[PDB]
């Protein structure tokens, strides 16, 4: 039958992409690392806590400006911190405490915020009356949202626990276009640098690179034993690092289409909540769920480091843009700025 | 030559409650009314600590009567409130279960902070006696076993550790009271030492410590043996190393925070 | 130091503060509890946009029970005092199932510190399906605990089965509590109206519980 | 939709008391500190009053200080000015400003109409100079104002509290810069601020016929808040 | 049914586009992130320490 046929069919271009891989595979990344001079030992210390939030930190996101960020909890607020000085600019309650994402604006004009009530809300910060609105309410996933990022003022990217990402306009609130392809839910995205691509893990242990304009798959990738939940991009936006449930980062790159790199050790048995990277890319700061948040040589996947200060599972990190500082949320409803 | 004894003892209480107050102020998480009442009754022993170091080097260095008189009434503020601070603990722990369900509302602080008042507002009062009102200098107002202090205010900061024994026998007699009942609980779908322990440890050491001097202070006058007063007053001291560790090193974020 | 400006921008930052204090002082006030089970448990009998929220008041005290494919979620709940478990009290063998279920809650490594209430749900139909077990063989070989006491006018095998069951549970309830949570079990009736004041005694010595292993006199 | 209207002024004999109301709608209130600048007949402006969000903070002149007494009641979004003993001097029309303070704001950014009040006949403190007081212009032209301080105003954390005022006649002021670089919200982009240290200079451009009217520097560094004269732009 | 064909052949001309790429040699992609490091590696703060005169949170 049709069925049969086009199952072996699948098998044979699966393999024949398999084999293609392996035959552009001919010189791992530690091989040709082995004459760079180790990063040697990074030593970070706390020098800002910032307490107000009553409940569990879920996601936190920098401003472009490397002073301000937006931190959401269980308790139902989103807060405005001033990293510099430890001040509360603003505060937000939402109309559904189910939330586990926010964004800030690149402009920095709005905020964005979502979870288990399947709706994207775009808050605006800058109204005549001086407070703080409700400025568009964005419906139409049929699951909980994961992740949203800001392409600009106008349009946002969001991934759904539906196994579907979408790319709106907020000026009207129709999506203009929707990804689909995935087998589980969508954990995460990042945008490229260029905002041209975005990539997304899901619970399926897969990552498929989009594309924004049209809304293509151009290419997965696949690797790890469990979940990814968490993605980001490396600097150039020519590869990135996905980390799972099995206690292992991965570094893929895009034009090799396949895997690079796995940052793991015997005595780490715990899931990754997070990663980020350096201004440089040399440095990659993922967040585990055993309190700590090992910083690994992107080049040689040595560790160098760790920032032990938090009391519970550290939930997000984040990283300026000018790559000063780096903050870090936890359970323990405190955000510490770290450098 | 015991002085240097009672010297030394004072030290070290007062090196280990200042680890225990420099622990709980530098975390600002340590904030809630056990943790409250907790310092309270470091800052005690350690005020009592430094008051003993004091008038050891006064009387052997500095022979001022003003500074002793003075010294020998701030030790006496110091070991009324640490023996009250304790009465206050206790309360908290039988309301902490008598009222399990509201006891993170914000009327416990308001009780807190009126216990910590009434607390300090009686070391003081029954402080100030040894200096401001009634002394053993002059007036022939029968003097105490002390050197400068009234035999009555010795006979009342006597019946003060006894009715403040009494109350925290009883209010630990009903914490037992429920101790039993949930052990019962607890065994019967399962098919004493802890709690026994643990309440031994924390009332007897209390009575063996200040029961001593307290029945001194009752039968016995400015002509007994001195050794006698010395040798009824190391138990107290002993009582101010012991409650640090019993309450504040027993405490797992505390030793957590400690081992950092 | 600061300027005239910056003194202003400190003000708002204690006057937000202040409030975001005053919502604290209500957040800690109500007890957060998480109401669990199948369809056809019985969840619905008990409750006298993917959750369902709900409030309540008994002596003066607020609680926040909210109903809610459950392997994440649920391990964002590491705060609430108390689980309510309804299982069905009738064995398709889906009773294994829900077994299972239990296990999976009782061993989860952000919920070794949540106690669970537990629910065993339609006693009518149990009692009418015996007089009419045979899924466990294990039943044969079973002795009512001395501890039982069972209803007036009960058959001694409804007691037993009935005991059967709640033991089950409370086998692995007990495997490995290791004194930080326990398994609070009840036999609630279809028309029962005093399932409130159950919840509300095992979340106070729960609470009890808890302040008492402080203390280590528990 | 943002209204801040002015009333209580009139005729008051020397020696007597009075009291302003600022009645303000269309914002939230409770969120913005206030206040009350008022401007002689034939003179610049100058600052009266100061009441900061929540009333937890309530600064006067020092030609005021004891006489004058400012208030607010945010129940009915109301602001109040009672003034006892009156002099010659307090002839003027009073001003209801608005200012909220957080990091990136801008404050004074809305005047009120304005009320008048007549009376019969019967230091450290920084000053602002505007040395030209005059300039004709013809449209097309740029025009340049300046304004001096006696002191540094760039401060430490590395701002510089400069704002510039255009009052057009018959009507309130209008923001248009705030910390001397940073152009307010509804100025046409001509308008540039530069400066540094003591010596500023407002740049206009492409100037237009609705470009008249007067032009003064304010500082707020430190109170009490000081105004320049006022260079005044004529048509040609 | 016509749901199986369809999701097959759908799946077939996405493992083509997949396929159709032009791939390079890991040697050649992993030089890139080694170059790019290099580069950029002085005006990397956490990388490399500043000392505390120009440090926002010192
Ligand atoms: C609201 C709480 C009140 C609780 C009251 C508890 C009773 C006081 C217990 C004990 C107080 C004993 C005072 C001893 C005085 C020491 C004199 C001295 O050091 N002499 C050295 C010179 O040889």
């Amino acid at each position: 039958s049709e069925l049969d046929q086009l199952r072996q069919e699948a098998e044979q271009l699966k393999n024949q992409i398999r084999d293609a891989r392996k035959a552009c595979a001919d010189a791992t990344l530690s091989q040709i690392t082995n004459n760079i001079d180790p990063v040697g030992r990074i030593q970070m210390r706390t020098r800002r806590t910032l307490r107000g939030h009553l409940a569990k930190i879920y996601a936190m996101h920098w401003g472009t400006d490397s002073r301000l960020l937006v931190s959401a909890s269980q308790d139902g607020k989103l807060i405005i911190w001033d990293s510099y000085t430890t001040n509360k600019v603003h505060a937000i309650p939402l109309r559904s405490s189910w939330v586990m994402t926010c964004a800030y604006a690149p402009s920095g004009n709005y905020v964005a915020c979502g979870g288990l009530d399947n709706i994207c809300s775009i808050y605006n910060l800058k109204t005549r009356e001086g407070n703080v609105r409700v400025s568009r309410e964005l419906a139409g996933h049929t699951g909980y949202l994961s992740c949203c990022r800001f392409l600009d003022d106008n349009q946002i990217v969001t991934s759904s626990g539906d196994t579907t990402c979408a790319l709106w306009d907020i000026e009207t609130g129709q999506q203009t276009t929707t990804f689909t392809g995935h087998t589980g839910d969508v954990m995460s995205l990042s945008l490229a640098p260029d905002t041209r691509l975005f990539v997304s893990g899901a619970c399926d242990a897969s990552a498929k690179l989009w594309d924004v304009r049209e809304g293509m798959c151009r290419q997965t990738f696949t690797g790890h034993e469990s979940d990814i939940n968490a993605i980001c991009f490396f600097p150039n936006g020519n590869a990135f690092a996905t980390g799972s449930d099995d206690a292992t980062c991965r570094l893929f790159d895009l034009r090799a289409d396949q895997e690079l790199m796995t940052y793991s050790h015997d005595n780490i048995i715990c899931g990754i909540t997070s990663v980020s990277f350096s201004k440089s890319g040399r440095l990659l700061l993922a967040g585990y769920d055993d309190f700590n948040c090992n910083v690994w040589d992107a080049l040689k996947a040595d560790r160098a480091g760790v920032l032990a200060g938090h009391d519970n599972r550290v939930s997000c990190l984040g990283v300026t843009d000018d790559g000063m500082a780096v903050a870090t949320g936890s359970w323990d409803s405190f955000l510490k700025i770290w450098n | 030559a015991w002085d240097v004894v009672l010297c030394i003892s004072g030290t070290l209480v007062s090196c280990e409650n200042a680890l225990v107050v420099a622990i709980i102020v530098g975390t600002p998480a340590f904030r809630a009314p056990m943790f409250l009442l907790v310092g309270s009754l470091a800052v005690a022993d350690l005020l009592a600590g430094l008051g003993l170091v004091l008038h050891f080097a006064a009387v052997f260095c500095i022979g001022s009567a003003e500074m002793s008189l003075v010294l020998v009434g701030v030790l006496a503020m110091a070991f009324t409130a640490s023996i009250g601070s304790l009465l206050a603990i206790t309360v908290d722990r039988y309301l902490s279960l008598y009222n399990a369900l509201t006891y993170y509302s914000e009327t416990t602080v308001t009780r807190t902070y009126v216990m910590l008042a009434l607390v300090w507002g009686g070391a003081l009062g029954l402080g100030l006696l040894p200096v401001l009102a009634w002394n053993c200098l002059d007036g022939l107002t029968t003097c105490g076993v002390v050197y400068p202090l009234s035999k009555n205010h010795l006979v009342v900061l006597a019946i003060a550790f006894f009715m403040v024994f009494g109350i925290m026998l009883q209010l630990y007699a009903q914490i037992c009271r429920i101790v039993c009942r949930h052990a019962q609980q607890i065994a019967l779908q399962r098919h004493t030492r802890k709690g026994i322990a643990t309440l031994a440890v924390v009332l007897g050491a209390f009575a063996a410590c200040w029961l001593p001097f307290t029945v001194y202070c009752l039968l016995g006058d400015a002509h007994s043996p001195p050794l006698y007063t010395y040798l009824t007053l190391l138990p107290a001291t002993y009582n101010s190393m012991i409650n640090p560790i019993i309450y504040a090193f027993r405490n797992q974020d505390v030793q957590k925070v400690l081992w950092a | 130091t600061l300027s005239a400006e910056d003194k202003a921008a400190v003000e708002r930052s204690k006057m937000i503060e202040k409030q975001l204090q005053k919502d604290k002082q209500v957040y800690r006030a109500t007890h957060r509890l998480l109401l669990l089970g199948a369809g056809e448990s019985g969840k619905s009998t008990i409750v006298k946009s993917g959750i369902f929220e709900t409030k309540f008041q008994v002596d003066k005290v607020n609680f926040h029970m909210f109903d809610v494919e459950r392997r994440k979620w649920i391990q964002c709940f590491n705060d609430v005092t108390a689980i309510i478990f309804v299982v069905a009290s009738s064995s398709t063998n889906r009773l294994q199932e829900a077994l299972n279920l239990f296990k999976s809650i009782w061993n989860n490594r952000w919920l070794r510190t949540i106690s669970v209430i537990l629910f065993l749900n339609k006693q009518d139909l149990l009692a009418e399906k015996v007089l009419a077990e045979d899924y466990f063989p294990e039943f044969a070989r079973y002795t009512t605990p001395e501890d039982a006491t069972p209803e007036p006018g009960e058959d001694p095998r409804v007691t037993r089965a009935k005991y059967f069951i709640r033991d089950e549970f409370l086998r692995i309830s007990t495997a490995s509590g290791d004194g930080r949570h326990y398994c609070y079990p009840h036999f609630t009736c279809a028309v029962d109206t005093e399932n409130i004041r159950r919840v509300f005694n095992d979340c106070r010595d729960i609470i009890q519980r808890m302040h008492l292993r402080q203390y280590e006199l528990l | 939709d943002v209204q801040l209207v002015e009333s209580g002024g009139g005729l008051v004999q020397p020696g007597g008391s009075r009291k302003l109301s600022c009645s303000a709608s269309g914002f939230a209130f409770s969120s913005f500190g206030m206040h009350w600048v008022r401007q002689a007949p034939e003179k610049g402006l100058e600052w009266v009053a100061y009441i900061s969000s929540g009333s937890g903070t309530i600064y006067y002149a020092d030609t005021v200080k004891g006489r004058f007494t400012i208030s607010r009641d945010d129940p009915k979004n109301t602001l109040f000015l009672q003034m006892t003993s009156l002099r010659s001097e307090d002839t003027a029309m009073y001003y209801c400003v608005r200012s909220i303070y957080y990091y990136g704001s801008s404050p004074f950014d809305f005047w009120g109409q304005g009320t008048t009040l007549t009376v019969s006949s019967g230091g450290s403190d920084i000053v602002m100079t505007q040395a030209t007081s005059s300039v004709p212009v013809t449209p097309g032209l740029s025009v340049s104002i300046s304004c001096r301080s006696s002191k540094s105003l760039l401060h430490s954390n590395g701002n510089t509290y400069l704002y510039w005022f255009l009052q057009r006649p018959g009507q309130s002021p209008q923001l248009l810069i705030y910390r001397m670089s940073n152009l307010a919200s509804g100025v046409p982009d001509r308008f540039s601020g530069s400066g540094s240290g003591t010596a500023f200079t407002l740049t206009i451009s492409r100037l237009e016929a609705e470009d008249v009217g007067v032009y003064y520097c304010m500082q707020h560094l430190e109170y009490p808040l000081t105004f320049g004269a006022g260079t005044k732009l004529e048509l040609k | 049914n016509t749901a199986s064909i369809a999701q097959a052949r759908k799946l077939v001309e996405q493992l083509k586009m997949e396929a159709n790429i032009d791939r390079i040699k890991v040697s050649k992609a992993a030089a890139d992130l080694m170059a790019y490091c290099e580069a950029h590696a002085k005006e990397d703060p956490l990388l490399t320490p500043v000392p505390a005169s120009e440090n926002p949170f010192r």
